[PDB]
């Protein structure tokens, strides 16, 4: 546009697509990151089916899509399918060939080594790609709320990570990843639904559990005195008009699963809550550098807007916490697109040129570019 | 004389809908002012409850001077 | 620093009239024009104070001097209170179709006097 040249932003988990145009502040054209075929096999003349129903056309007819998701936090079920995820990305939405502009993606922390090769031979090999990086999610957001020292927690759907980077990132490990955030609260529903002679059964409408559980759903700040208030029907049972047409009294239903989240005994994992992993990373670091990470918590991501959910940290981490100097939590309001506006940070760094990797530096390389450079 | 039935079978049908939108319409009439009415009502608790914190924000601060 | 000897302030302005009115800028005109200007001036009188919102020592911004945002919002004859929830505190939605503004975050100080 008489500006510059070759531009772009993009970031990816297991909720939305967040991607948008050359040098902007927030994201464009979100999308849902799925893709099914025909359960129904769509009146198969009515169209050669194929197209397995991604994006906004995919979202808004569930019934006749068999919504089968590809990557769950780390793990690619099938790359074959994503094949036709990013042809749906960058010439459809975006309206931009990918054979021109940069590309700026997000990498799960402790990603499989196999599978950063397999990613690059379907951009430089197939979809040409002369210069692109995948940064390390949490580190992005650090840049973008404006801190240089705290210690960042950034998930959503996809899988839980405690990173302490306030000073420096890939050094000792205290660092953590866990299986159990977003589809493992979208899955856990229809389970204890039965109960109340309602059960989302498929995976079409197993997604609207999350529509719904993002609009009420609370947690409880102490189950033993909530479970008195129980008789008092108030604060717990409320009317909501299923839009086809069935009410749910969703209340006691609201605050018991959120439970979960700070107690994985409820699932079967010995994987601690989310508040004693974080003594587990903090104790690795020296003995004078605790007072400066409590004074400030990075806690990130959209599972972080529920309501009762940074008051509760305040309270269990004091506990078995240092108790002399002031804690405070530091949670954007809207700490979801962390992520997004810490992107934007990344993505007009000239600086970042010593990332990347550019189209002959495979060559000069062969596949094993990425593990030889980057880290 | 079919003539006559297309338009009287047309009445039955504007009658029909007519009836059945103004008795809804009526419904939904009555219903929004009793959800206005919970919306003042609320709203002036939420400003009880907002005036209240603040009071208790100047509060807690004057006596961690004092403590100090 | 208001007043200076050098410069003449009184005797200035009827030259400036007269520049305004030769080249085509009539006083029916001029006043329509201050009204611009003087909107801007009632935007332009407010360095918020400090809104003793958050906990420990970092605070966000909040409105003491009322008279002076209102002044603000006055040439605008909106909501004083509406105004402040969008510009002090950024929204975001976006997705499917375009944004939808109601949603935000209190920024902090040094992006609050950024937007200011
Ligand atoms: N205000 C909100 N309240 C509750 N859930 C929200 C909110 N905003 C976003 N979400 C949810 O957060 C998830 C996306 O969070 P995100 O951190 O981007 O996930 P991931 O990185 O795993 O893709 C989606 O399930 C979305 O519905
Ligand atoms: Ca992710």
């Amino acid at each position: 546009d008489e500006d510059e040249t070759t531009a772009l932003v993009c970031d990816n988990g297991s909720g939305l697509v967040k991607a948008g145009f050359a040098g902007d502040d927030a994201p464009r054209a979100v999308f849902p990151s799925i893709v099914g075929r025909p359960r129904h096999q769509g009146v198969m003349v009515g169209m050669g089916q194929k197209d397995s129903y991604v994006g906004d056309e995919a979202q808004s007819k569930r019934g006749i899509l068999t919504l089968k998701y590809p990557i769950e936090h780390g793990i690619i079920t099938n790359w074959d399918d994503m094949e036709k995820i990013w042809h749906h990305t960058f010439y459809n939405e975006l309206r931009v060939a990918p054979e021109e502009h940069p590309t700026l993606l997000t990498e799960a922390p402790l990603n499989p080594k196999a599978n950063r090769e397999k990613m690059t031979q379907i951009m430089f090999e197939t979809f040409n790609v002369p210069a692109m990086y995948v940064a390390i999610q949490a580190v992005l957001s650090l840049y973008a709320s404006g801190r240089t020292t705290g210690i960042v927690l950034d998930s959503g759907d996809g899988v839980t990570h405690n990173v302490p980077i306030y000073e420096g990132y890939a050094l000792p490990h205290a660092i953590m990843r866990l299986d159990l955030a977003g589809r493992d609260l979208t899955d856990y529903l229809m389970k204890i639904l039965t109960e109340r002679g309602y059960s989302f059964v498929t995976t079409a409408e197993r997604e609207i559990v999350r529509d719904i559980k993002e609009k009420l759903c609370y947690v409880a700040l102490d189950f033993e005195n909530e479970m008195a208030t129980a008789a008092s029907s108030s604060s717990l049972e409320k009317s909501y008009e299923l839009p086809d047409g069935q009410v749910i009294t969703i209340g006691n239903e609201r605050f018991r699963c959120p439970e979960t989240l700070f107690q994985p005994s409820f699932i079967g994992m010995e994987s601690a809550g989310i508040h004693e992993t974080t003594y587990n990373s903090i104790m690795k670091c020296d003995i004078d550098i605790r007072k400066d990470l409590y004074a400030n918590n990075v806690m990130s991501g959209g599972t972080t807007m529920y309501p009762g959910i940074a008051d509760r940290m305040q309270k269990e981490i004091t506990a078995l916490a240092p108790s002399t100097m002031k804690i405070k939590i530091i949670a954007p309001p809207e700490r979801k697109y962390s992520v997004w506006i810490g992107g934007s940070i990344l993505a007009s760094l000239s600086t970042f040129q010593q990332m990347w990797i550019t189209k002959q530096e495979y060559d000069e390389a062969g596949p094993s570019i990425v593990h030889r450079k980057c880290f | 004389a079919r003539k006559l039935v297309i338009i009287e079978s047309d009445l039955e049908r504007a009658e029909e809908r007519a009836e059945l939108s103004e008795g809804k319409c009526a419904e939904l009439e009555e219903e929004l002012k009793t959800v206005t009415n919970n919306l003042k009502s609320l709203e002036a608790q939420a400003e009880k409850y907002s005036q209240k914190e603040d009071k208790y924000e100047e509060e807690i601060k004057v006596l961690s001077d004092k403590l100090k | 620093c208001f007043d200076v000897s050098t410069i003449d302030d009184s005797g200035e302005f009827k030259i400036i009239v007269k520049a305004m009115e030769t080249l085509g800028l009539k006083e029916s005109d001029q006043n329509s024009i201050w009204r611009i200007l003087a909107a801007i001036l009632h935007i332009g009188n407010i360095t918020f104070a400090e809104a003793a919102e958050q906990r420990t020592g970092t605070t966000t911004v909040k409105v003491s001097d009322t008279k002076s945002l209102a002044a603000a919002a006055s040439c605008l004859k909106t909501d004083q209170q509406s105004l402040s929830i969008a510009l002090c505190y950024r929204s975001i939605s976006t997705g499917v179709g375009k944004r939808c503004e109601v949603i935000s975050v209190p920024m902090d100080c040094n992006q609050a006097a950024y937007s200011r």
